């Protein structure tokens, strides 16, 4: 998820 | 004296965005976890391309090695965190109990808990020998972005969407502390200070903060890099110079003077956001790791 916002 | 970081090595291997990069406590390794599902190893000094671990459904969003370098923890979308033998690459156990996206993870400097934050607005803690959960807290409102063990592991520090960082007894699960301004971003991540009498948290109002909790007093803010949309990794440099580095979402590494709050250095090179940074326990070094358009690590070396 930390990758995408 | 500004630090003078130059670029070591570009490691490529991830085949999506780089979510984090940790040192292990010892110095020799260096361990990524990426939106590929994946743990990378690397060697922190020649960058040499190690393992890979695997195991995970879903991406990983974070990574976390014990005191004596020998396991991970690892915090993923698929609702789990995993801990790996290091040198075996083997699952040792699965934490089932979260109900959303594990976003962080760390281990306590005795490395028998494991401390997770969740999507699912919680933040748990777990055995590290049993890998049952010990406690759930009803940490906040909105997704955990940051947890963190004090020096001693005494004391939890969380930050979330909902625009809280809280302090937390570790032994007794008690919050101690709610930390808020008068205006509430979203805190996107938060870690001690070396000496657990400060707590460094990032806002996505694209500020960084060095935070007196006991007294509820704002010491430092740091400025001029770019985080609205992600959640970034910061830290404190202390093998040389007294810096804070942060990730940011020009492609570019930030460092600042933590006492004058000056911007002393600017990394260029990544080509998406740095979404993670780490500084080398003993050497002036350090890790950074970008976003889809990039999916590297640079291992950079400074003289201060």
């Amino acid at each position: 998820a930390r990758t995408k916002q | 004296v500004k630090p003078n970081y130059a670029l070591k090595f570009t490691l490529a291997g991830h085949t999506k965005a780089v979510s984090s990069v940790k040192f292990s406590p010892n110095g020799e390794w260096l361990a990524s976890s990426s939106a590929d599902k994946l743990i990378k190893i690397w060697g922190a000094y020649d960058g040499k391309f190690e393992k890979t671990i695997s195991g995970h459904k879903l991406g990983i969003s974070d990574v976390a090695w014990s005191s004596d370098s020998n396991l991970l923890v690892s915090a993923s979308d698929d609702k789990t965190l995993k801990i790996w033998d290091v040198s075996s690459g083997k699952c040792l156990k699965t934490l089932k109990g979260h109900s959303n996206y594990v976003f962080c993870c760390n281990f306590n400097p005795q490395s028998n808990l494991i401390v997770s934050g969740s999507f699912d607005e919680s933040v748990r803690i777990w055995d590290v020998k049993t890998g049952k959960c010990l406690k759930t807290l009803p940490a906040h409102s909105d997704p955990v972005s940051a947890v963190h063990f004090n020096r001693d592991g005494s004391l939890i520090v969380s930050s979330s969407y909902d625009g809280l960082c809280r302090i937390w007894d570790t032994a007794s699960g008690q919050c101690l502390k709610t930390l808020i301004d008068d205006d509430n971003p979203p805190v996107s991540f938060v870690k001690f200070s070396p000496n657990g009498k400060y707590i460094l948290a990032a806002t996505l109002d694209n500020t960084l903060k060095l935070w007196d909790y006991s007294k509820g007093k704002c010491l430092k803010t740091y400025t001029g890099h770019k985080n609205e949309k992600y959640c970034i990794f910061a830290n404190f440099s202390v093998t040389g110079g007294k810096w804070i580095v942060s990730g940011s979402e020009d492609n570019l590494v930030y460092i600042w003077n933590l006492q004058t709050k000056e911007i002393v250095q600017k990394l260029q090179g990544h080509t998406d956001v740095v979404i993670s940074t780490a500084c080398h326990p003993t050497e002036n070094i350090i890790a950074s790791a970008a976003l889809e358009n990039d999916k590297t690590i640079k291992l950079w070396k400074s003289d201060c």
